[PDB]
């Protein structure tokens, strides 16, 4: 949604990761990707770091003791210091100045440093009869330069699968979608790690990883964005905004609506409630539209209507003309227009007449148009153009 | 259908090998300012030069053993020379030609180059990259304006 501040797992000074027992397993995303399940334990010993690879003999580097309680000289750079520095000269020229936090004791009675050695003062068990007051995570090795003792301190906090639920509760529409709360905190990193001299106030972050799973995308409606955006009528008043983080199937339809003389008139019909889940069988919304004038609409096809083009009668459609002719035509001559067409009187009827024989003719409108062969068409039967649509062309 | 390209296409993949070579280029750096720097005190005690190979050495040198501190050192400061040849984009960029040619604003930048490696400074505490890119934008300068208006002008 948001970030929140988790100060634990936080600091002022360098690391080590040096950790007890939280646990992910490795798994990858030790990292971002974060898991946290377990770990009331964070033994981690901040420190300072300088990796500048520089000449050898700069200003001066000093092993056997830390350099100065508060900002202190090193090489050309300074230091807002936090104890012992391990010295860190490598190849023909040094590199990286790794001091770890405060505290020089003074080993002589040599026969110390690692006469105990990766074992601390737990705090409960003392090491040479001194008092044992908290973690201090003995210097691996120590005592070069020969007197000075060091077990560095440690620092330690519990975080659980998760130090503090925030709201935890959220359920949604779901005919099948599945939504879930998750505030997963986060790592600055694993044994895998040895940390340096940075920020070090990063070492948790309780974000949300809210996830919304399971398939069924007829009904999970954008699954693979169940992805959020949130937004505000939970602003004051229910203050709290409902954090849906909703995703959204609003299917587009044009108005279709332009009474055209030949898709017409159209009808719009919704069911909106504030949402039935795509109301299983529903009557979203429509469109009705109307056909041309007076019409037998006929053989006209189903729904999908692909050709536009619908078989279908009006006043006009038939000719409806005098047959003072004696009983001529039956459902369907074919009248190409010539003369005694319309026996005695004549007429400029065309096409397909269905009859001209109570005297008023049947033809459904018709009107030839002689071709040749050479032929490259288009039409073939049962199309009700619209103009200039493309016919039968001849090459 | 470019030479500038070329540069890239050639010298955009060139890196800077780091600036840890910097003290093994510092042995050379030296190393070389002496094979000279005596050969020439030699020059100019006498001989104005003898051409001859020792001399090329203050010090005793086997001709091939000084040959490869030559050509090596010089490798030296001719890899670092060639790597150190990325960034001078930025001194194309803010003297895009100068009123002459966006190459000729890097090639005359090339002059910088080499003026630095030699007097950059080595045990300095940080690389040219606050000391090359000087010369390099005094030596385009000095140039391009010198360079182009077919009229030089004084800097005055």
């Amino acid at each position: 949604v948001a970030e929140l501040i988790d100060d634990r797992y936080r600091t002022t000074t360098g690391g080590f990761l040096k950790f007890a027992g939280v646990e992910v397993q490795k798994k990858g995303k030790a990292k971002l990707g974060y898991e946290v399940v377990q770990g009331g334990t964070l033994l981690w010993i901040p420190e300072e770091t300088h990796e500048v690879n520089k000449d050898i003999s700069l200003l001066l580097v000093e092993d056997g003791q830390y350099v100065e309680a508060g900002t202190e000289v090193v090489k050309d750079i300074f230091c807002q210091n936090s104890g012992v520095v391990e010295v860190t000269q490598k190849n023909d020229i040094l590199r990286e100045v790794v001091v770890k936090p405060g505290e020089l004791l003074m080993v002589d009675d040599p026969e110390a440093v690692i006469g105990r050695d990766n074992t601390l003062l737990q705090p409960g068990e003392e090491l040479l009869g001194q008092v044992a007051t908290e973690l201090r995570y003995i210097q691996y090795v120590e005592s070069p330069e020969g007197p000075a003792l060091l077990s560095r301190p440690v620092v330690e906090f519990a975080v659980p699968s998760n130090p503090d639920v925030p709201s935890t509760t959220s359920v949604s529409q779901q005919t099948g979608r599945s939504i879930q709360m998750r505030a997963v905190q986060r790592l600055p990193y694993k044994d895998s790690e040895r940390v340096k001299s940075v920020e070090g106030v990063e070492l948790l972050r309780t974000q949300l990883v809210l996830e919304i799973e399971q398939e069924g995308e007829q009904e999970h409606n954008a699954s693979p964005l169940a992805a959020d955006i949130e937004l505000i009528p939970d602003l004051e008043d229910a203050d709290v905004q409902r954090l849906q983080l909703v995703i959204l199937e609003s299917l587009v339809l044009r108005r279709d609506i332009a009474a055209d003389a030949t898709q017409g008139s159209t009808q719009t019909s919704l069911e909106v409630k504030d949402g039935d889940t795509i109301v299983p069988g529903s009557v979203v919304a429509r469109t009705q539209i109307l056909s041309k004038e007076g019409g037998i609409v006929r053989g006209v096809q189903k729904g999908s209507e692909a050709v536009r083009r619908c078989l279908v009668l009006r006043h006009s459609d038939m000719a409806t003309l005098n047959i003072s002719a004696k009983p001529k035509v039956k459902a369907g001559d074919l009248i190409v227009a010539g003369t005694e067409l319309a026996p005695g009187i004549f007429a400029e009827e065309s096409g397909q007449i269905v009859g001209v024989k109570n005297y008023a003719v049947t033809i459904r409108a018709g009107r030839p148009y002689r071709v040749s062969p050479g032929a490259v068409l288009q039409i073939e039967d049962g199309d009700l153009v619209q103009r200039g649509d493309n016919l039968v062309l001849l090459v | 259908e470019d030479s500038i390209r070329l540069y890239l296409q050639e010298i955009g993949r060139i890196r800077l090998l780091r600036a840890d070579e910097e003290i093994e280029l510092a042995r050379k750096i030296a190393d070389l300012l002496e094979l000279e720097r005596v050969r020439e005190r030699l020059s100019e005690k006498l001989e104005r030069d003898p051409r001859d190979s020792e001399w090329a050495e203050a010090v005793q040198l086997p001709l091939p053993a000084f040959r490869y501190r030559l050509h090596i050192g010089r490798r030296a400061k001719d890899k670092m020379v060639q790597s150190n040849l990325r960034l001078v984009v930025s001194i194309a960029k803010k003297y895009m030609n100068r009123g002459l040619s966006f190459q000729d604003l890097i090639q005359e930048g090339s002059l910088g180059l080499i003026r630095a490696a030699e007097k950059f400074d080595h045990e300095k505490g940080y690389k040219f990259s606050t000391y090359a890119t000087w010369w390099i934008r005094q030596a385009i300068t000095r140039a391009i304006a010198d360079q182009s208006r077919t009229i030089r002008l004084p800097v005055h």
